[PDB]
């Protein structure tokens, strides 16, 4: 549910609360060392906004690259 | 199929459909309360004495569009798909002749292409909500509908014929 | 001296009342209106004399306002001379001028009547059994142009809010205006103060108002009576009632709520004013609405009933007992529907989120009502399914 | 799942869910409308301007919140009212989102003009409510009507809910998940339980929208009200001759007419006994004494059931007097109706008059002039229309002899001619 909330936040085309939440979620995905969390985040973001937006995030110079596995 | 002829016009001869009824219209239901001979509604006291169906494209800002409501006995999903096909044909026509679609669209607007594109995006969102599938799967559902309309084998000058065409395309 | 203003008014009463219309189509109201007016437009007692004086003062204010939007209002007689139609219609010049004053005073008198004959308030002035405080408050509100502000129009309709019958009158004069004034002061205090402290600020604001300094002079029996009366009228202005026993039960409930508030009042139980009524209602609005909905769904509770609000809990217990005895009667269909319609109110009563700070009395009543409603509801499910 | 027959209540609720969500605001908008009506009653005549005249912070912000609620509701279902609305409205109204800079007429509930908007909205809301209730009733199989009319509606008889606090939880508790062995998990919605949990409403309402009315004189309305509340009649020949002889003066006629007008008003408001003498009703029930000195001699024979006719006669008489003196009896009438007639028109009018009762014709024409014309319309079409609207005794003379060539732009003149002829006979 947390990853779903984060994906809905990142799907928005963000005032001191969603930013802190996404930062905490990034720290969590970095710390827990689990690929499945990032996988589910990617899958939800895709189901929300097509795989084209996901692949666009996959490009260099993007602020949402941690969503992808290593 | 002949059911594709109206759309064809809207896609290649929209000028012929400037006075046509589209499936994307509320279809005023009136055609309780009473009306005085002066034109004042009352259920006299106020005055002391005892169709509205538009044409063309009468949907306003796509933003305020939230929920799809059908008043002609059709499922909301099929109604939405029909509206989406209609919007695609209207976008094709605009690209072909922008002024025809500007006259069809009520209230008029500057850029018909972006108008219909936003309508299509809102339609896809509503369809994904009312079907649960992903965005890609919703687009694929539209592609499936188009495939079926192709494989299977007028000008909507009348509201009744418009509703009949809606029923046939839904079937 | 220049004019017999009394006879002028008394001559314009019929024309003033013939321009009034009652929303509820009160037929016999106009005749009683003119009768009470002719009886009050006198100087027999100080009451009639004060009525007449205040009427003349208000009419003079109205006429001055009207004349301000004119050119040479002193030159009205001349305009009546320059106008031949009025002369040939009235005959003599004297009668022309008399009729001019009459036409100037008729609509103003009619508006004043419409604003002081809402819900049969005028009866309070004439009924001999009317308490003294009632007449005093009537004349105070009539003499306070600031409070009983009457806009000037430049036909008429009387806004009868309460559903009083023929010859029935609000127990408190100008109850509607007092209610509106209190609501205005309440919203003001709310905008000006916190969530807590609003009661005290509202009470103080009202006590500093002329109406409050006046009602404070009433001590003992009258005060009590007044309060009671107000509550009654208050309910009639807020809740649509069916019978008088329902109104009495709601009045007792609201009085218990007011006693509860005033007991937790930051102050001794000195005297209960009107603001406490509004505070109690706002506090226990949902409970009272629920009690009324119960009395409406199962009116039999009324005849099945015989510091703190407990009428709702006892009404729920009565409903439970009746359904237990009337179980499956008059037949499974009507009984089940009645149980369903009472499900939400009893569930509300049978819940801690709606009752707070109540007494172990109401707590025990709610406990028994729950132990009974579980039974009734299991039976109702068995009915509606099996 | 063919729920239209398996779960009709849920079907109808889901169809109009987005619109039903707004019914919870009907109490607030109705309270605002009632407050405005109370404040703006007995007054013939923007939102930002209406708020500007409130230095009261509390009441200012309260009214502003109510107005904002109303405007949000209106804009949310503005288009719906344009088509799916029993009350017809022009497209310009339901075509633009409104704000505090909008005209302060929409908020005022009226049956014509911008004030219709509010009314319409309310109706729609009520309708929606009613509809679902009907459905519930169609599922209840017992016609228990708890009708609570608009005069008193709180947040207890209106379908009020929240999608993200009431309905979504209710649904997330019926998405029963089922799992076989060797087959992937599956959802299933217990539709019947959803309907049962949603149908826990059991309430009803009705329309009695609060409004004011446009005007706040039409003697026609008074006459109709009296005829509905009372039975009238026509003055005989004896009473006519008596009043004519007694009322040799304009002032006396006008006094009698003032008494008649007061009586007409009181009767329209309440009504009375047709056969009760007029002087009696005036001196006893109304106490119209101290000024009925000479009038009583004329109204000794007149009953209340003659009042209306009396009025007419008196008025006519007055005009007639002014014509015997060569004065102007129609100063209040538009001078456009004062166009003279051509010789052929004069001959036709003379022919029609010689074959018609001058007295009744003059009375009816004067009544019509004073009630309506106070030009090119047909004095034959509109005249028969006015006569049949009141179920009057349609004579054969004027219906089969009135020269249609005569235009209404000279009605008065025509009338005048007739009077002159009468004055020539006497
Ligand atoms: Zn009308």
């Amino acid at each position: 549910l947390c990853l779903d909330r984060a994906a809905d936040f990142l799907s928005e085309p963000m005032a001191k609360e969603k930013q802190c939440y996404l930062q905490q979620v990034k720290q969590f995905c970095i710390r827990v060392e689990n690929d499945w969390h990032r996988v589910y985040l990617v899958r939800k973001l895709s189901s929300q906004r097509g795989m084209e937006f996901v692949q666009g995030l996959s490009k260099p110079g993007r602020p949402h690259q941690w969503v992808f596995p290593k | 199929n002949e059911l594709l002829e109206p759309l064809k016009n809207l896609a290649f001869s929209p000028a012929t459909m400037a006075h046509a009824f589209l499936p994307t219209m509320p279809e005023d239901l009136l055609a309780h309360w009473y009306t005085c001979p002066n034109g004042h509604p009352c259920s006299c006291i106020d005055c002391h004495a005892p169709d509205r169906t538009q044409t063309g494209h009468v949907l306003g800002n796509p933003q305020r569009r939230d929920v799809v409501t059908c008043d002609r006995g059709l499922p909301p999903v099929v109604f939405l798909l029909i509206r989406l096909l209609t919007h695609l044909a209207l976008l094709l026509g605009a690209s072909q002749s922008s002024q025809a679609l500007i006259n069809i669209i009520k209230p008029p607007v500057r850029d018909p292409k972006g108008f219909l594109q936003q309508h299509i995006l809102k339609d896809l969102e509503q369809l994904a909500k009312m079907l649960g599938h992903s965005a890609d799967e919703t687009i694929g559902v539209v592609h499936l509908v188009l495939r079926r309309l192709l494989q299977e084998q007028t000008e909507l000058s009348t509201k009744e014929m418009r509703n009949n065409w809606e029923k046939e395309i839904a079937a | 001296s220049i004019l017999d203003t009394t006879r002028l008014l008394r001559s314009c009463v019929q024309s003033a009342v013939g321009m009034l219309r009652d929303q509820n189509e009160s037929c016999t109201r106009n005749m009683r209106r003119v009768v009470l007016l002719l009886g009050l437009l006198n100087e027999d007692d100080a009451c009639h004399a004060s009525f007449l004086r205040v009427s003349k003062m208000r009419l003079s204010v109205f006429l001055k306002k009207q004349e301000e939007s004119q050119f040479h209002p002193l030159e009205w007689l001349a305009r009546e001379a320059c106008n031949q139609d009025a002369l040939q219609e009235a005959g003599t010049f004297r009668h022309t001028l008399w009729k001019r004053v009459q036409g100037a005073v008729t609509p103003l008198l009619a508006s004043m009547i419409s604003f002081i004959d809402r819900d049969g308030n005028l009866e309070l002035l004439t009924r001999p059994d009317t308490p003294p405080w009632a007449r005093d408050l009537w004349m105070f509100i009539f003499s306070d142009t600031m409070l009983l502000n009457i806009p000037l129009v430049m036909y008429i309709v009387v806004q009868n809010h309460m559903n009083l019958s023929e010859n029935a009158s609000n127990n408190v004069p100008f109850s509607w205006k007092i209610k509106d004034y209190l609501e205005e002061l309440w919203v003001q205090a709310q905008y000006i103060t916190d969530a807590e402290g609003l009661p005290k600020k509202f009470v103080d604001i009202f006590q500093q108002t002329p109406l409050g300094r006046f009602l404070a002079q009433l001590h003992g029996e009258p005060q009590q009576e007044l309060l009671q009366c107000y509550l009654k009228d208050f309910i009639l202005l807020t809740m649509r009632v069916s019978t008088e026993e329902e109104l009495k039960f709601l009045q007792m409930a609201l009085w218990s709520c007011t006693r509860k508030l005033k007991a937790a009042s930051e102050a001794p139980e000195e005297e209960v004013s009107l603001p406490w009524v509004h505070l109690a209602y706002q506090r226990f609005r949902s409970r009272l609405q629920n009690f009324s909905r119960i009395l409406t769904i199962y009116p039999q509770v009324l005849h099945s009933l015989m510091c703190e609000m407990t009428l709702d809990a006892f009404a729920a217990m009565a409903c439970t007992e009746m359904l237990t005895r009337n179980t499956l009667k008059p037949s499974p269909q009507a009984w089940l529907q009645l149980v369903k319609n009472l499900s939400m109110p009893l569930e509300l009563i049978c819940s801690d989120e709606h009752m707070q700070g109540s007494g172990s009395l109401a707590q025990a009543v709610i406990r028994e009502v729950r132990a009974q409603w579980s039974r009734i509801f299991s039976t109702a499910l068995f009915v509606e399914h099996v | 799942k063919n729920g239209k027959e398996r779960v009709p209540i849920l079907w109808h609720f889901l169809q109009k869910e987005a619109e039903l969500r707004l019914v919870k605001f009907l109490p607030e908008i109705l309270a605002l409308q009632r407050d405005l009506v109370k404040q703006f009653q007995n007054v013939q005549q923007s939102i930002r301007g209406f708020l500007s005249k409130h230095s009261s912070d509390g009441l200012r912000q309260l009214l502003h919140n109510r107005i904002t609620v109303f405007l949000s509701t209106w804009n949310k279902l503005r288009r719906s009212l344009e088509t799916n609305g029993e009350i017809n409205l022009p497209k310009d109204y339901c075509s633009t989102d409104l704000d505090l800079d909008t005209e302060f007429e929409i908020l005022l509930p009226r049956r014509r003009g911008l004030g219709l908007c509010a009314t319409a909205l309310v109706s729609y809301l009520i309708r929606l409510h009613n509809e679902i209730v009907y459905a519930v009733e169609k599922l209840s199989k017992e016609n228990n009507s708890y009708s609570v009319d608009a005069a008193e509606v709180t947040e207890l008889h209106v379908i009020s809910y929240e999608v993200e606090r009431d309905l979504t939880p209710l649904i997330l508790s019926n998405c029963q998940y089922q799992v076989e062995e060797g087959r992937e998990t599956v959802q299933e919605f217990d539709l019947e339980k959803i309907q049962r949990q949603i149908v826990s409403r059991f309430l009803q309402g009705k329309p009695r929208l609060s409004l004011k009315g446009i005007p706040t004189w039409n003697y026609e309305h008074l006459f109709m009200d009296i005829k509905n509340k009372m039975a009238q009649d026509s003055l005989p020949s004896s009473v006519i001759s008596a009043i004519s002889g007694q009322l040799q003066s304009y002032s006396d006629a006008c006094e009698v007419l003032s008494v008649v007008e007061v009586t007409l008003g009181f009767l329209s408001t309440a009504g009375g006994d047709p056969n009760m003498q007029l002087n009696v009703y005036t001196q006893d029930i109304l106490q119209m004494g101290d000024q009925t000195i000479h009038v009583l001699k004329a109204l000794n024979r007149c009953q209340l059931k003659h009042t209306i006719a009396l009025w007419q006669f008196l008025s006519a008489h007055k005009s007639e007097q002014l014509l015997r003196l060569h004065k102007e009896p129609f100063g209040e009438i538009s001078s456009r109706y004062k166009a003279d007639l051509s010789p052929e028109n004069a001959k036709l009018l003379s022919t029609f008059l010689n074959q018609t009762g001058l007295d009744a014709f003059l009375l009816e024409l004067h009544e019509m002039i004073i009630l309506k014309l106070k030009p090119q319309w047909s004095l034959r079409d509109t005249l028969v229309s006015y006569m049949q609207t009141k179920e009057s005794e349609i004579l054969p003379e004027m219906a089969s002899q009135f020269p249609e060539e005569i235009l209404l732009a000279s009605c008065v003149s025509v009338w005048k001619t007739a009077a002159v002829l009468k004055w020539n006979r006497e």
